[PDB]
């Protein structure tokens, strides 16, 4: 009974944190995709501000 | 009595000796008995370990 659970044990958990590894990598995109859009309206609002 | 001579028994002895290591020879002893729920132990133990390295 121990060692038949100890094969399905493994399989439940290899599926999730291989999936946790697709959306780790996931969120290291957006959020340098959303701050490459604010960071150009940043650059460009210094010289909104500077001539005046 | 005092007898003499002694051509008899003795040859009639060493016959006897095949009866006594054949029948006390098939006994059986208690102790042993206690030995082999060891070694089993023992073994399914390292096959669960054998188990454990087919998860580890």
């Amino acid at each position: 009974i121990d060692l038949e659970k100890s094969q399905q044990a493994l399989v439940q958990k290899r599926h999730y944190l291989f999936d946790v590894q697709r959306n780790n990598i996931a969120m290291a995109l957006e959020v340098t995709y959303r701050e490459r859009l604010h960071r150009v309206y940043k650059e460009i609002k210094n010289r909104l501000d500077y001539h005046i | 009595d005092t007898s003499t001579w002694f051509i008899t028994i003795t040859s009639m002895i060493m016959t006897l000796f095949i009866l006594f290591q054949l029948k006390i020879s098939n006994y059986s002893y208690p102790a042993s008995p206690e030995s082999i729920e060891l070694k089993t132990q023992k073994h399914s133990t390292p096959w669960e370990m054998k188990w454990t390295k087919i998860y580890l």
